[PDB]
């Protein structure tokens, strides 16, 4: 009995660009401290994994584990009601055919619900993360983004190379 | 009050105290919520490192603020390069510390060194990341698919990628 309160919807709208753009479905895993993502590509190369806090929420309840497989493309489009700074809320009941979207911004100001139908995805989760890894290195995200941008413009195939 | 506490992976911890609250009891605070014991941890605020018995009205710290945590170690060459039928790229990069805003460091630590190539529009994917987190965390092997990691405020956006074989 899912309802799960982003205080801005920007940010959810954030997260899903990320699975967008490379995987068209993804589970969702409720779950009473929060919820978790996890989604394949198509050539099983990439494996995109999210989690999301209880902290992450302006309020987050949800009493029993719920799992929602969702077409992107669709929700997306849902999330481009978003106006980014309004209240997002996810809602489901136990067992859920749709989950409901909620947006409502400053005051009573506006209110809008959607519902985005649920489709049944088979559960296989992946738990591919190393204990040990030969090199780990952080730097400014955009650098990163900058760089992978150049390289991207000579050639299919960026090489890393640590020493 | 509070202040904002800037780790060198993107991550922004919240934390709030007293002016009275010296530079040995914040910083013993912040390993009392994200695993770095404070010994591993440097602050340095216009600067000016920070030292354990001065107190933050010293520093004139007010509210709202932004400290720099740093990272030390008790213990060279990143290279991305692309390369193909009209050129050929290279960006080396090496790790640093930034003074006036270190949130622009470079941190790495080397196991092995690694050679590893991967597809670009897997990485094209991938930096679209860059829009949750200020940094980003890369973890890299020749035994297992490369890591790369943006950390939300409590949670995270994980990208597991396999290198090429030819």
């Amino acid at each position: 009995m899912l309802e799960a309160k982003f205080e801005e919807a920007s940010l959810f709208k954030r997260i899903i660009d990320g699975f967008k753009d490379c995987v068209q479905l993804v589970n969702f895993q409720c779950k009473e401290d929060g919820i978790i993502a996890q989604a394949v590509d198509d050539s099983r190369v990439l494996l995109v994994s999210l989690e999301i806090g209880v902290e992450a929420f302006q309020e987050y309840r949800c009493d029993h584990p719920v799992t929602l497989g969702m077409d992107l493309t669709s929700l997306s489009k849902i999330l481009r009601c978003g106006n980014n700074t309004d209240t997002l809320t996810l809602i489901a009941d136990n067992t859920p055919d749709s989950i409901i979207l909620l947006f409502e911004d400053t005051k009573k100001d506006r209110i809008a619900e959607y519902s985005l139908k649920l489709m049944d995805i088979d559960a296989d989760f992946l738990k591919i993360e190393e204990l040990q890894y030969d090199s780990t290195l952080s730097l400014p995200s955009s650098e990163f983004s900058k760089i992978v941008r150049d390289l991207s413009q000579l050639s299919d195939s960026i090489n890393i190379m640590i020493t | 009050m509070q202040i904002f506490v800037k780790t060198l992976t993107g991550k922004t911890i919240t934390l709030e105290v007293e002016s009275s609250d010296t530079i040995d009891n914040v910083k013993s605070k912040i390993q009392d919520k994200e695993g770095i014991p404070p010994d591993q941890q440097r602050l340095i605020f216009a600067g000016k490192q920070l030292e354990d018995g001065r107190t933050l009205s010293d520093y004139n710290i007010q509210k709202e603020s932004t400290l720099h945590l740093v990272l030390r170690l008790r213990g060279e060459t990143i290279k991305f390069v692309a390369d193909g039928d009209i050129g050929s790229g290279s960006v080396i990069i090496k790790p640093f510390v930034d003074m006036e805003h270190p949130e622009t460091s470079i941190k790495l630590e080397m196991d092995q060194p690694v050679d590893l190539t991967f597809g670009a529009k897997y990485l094209l994917d991938i930096i679209k990341g860059s829009s949750l987190s200020d940094r980003v965390g890369i973890r890299l092997s020749s035994e297992a698919p490369a890591l790369f990691q943006f950390d939300l405020k409590s949670g995270f956006l994980q990208f597991f990628l396999a290198p090429k074989f030819n």
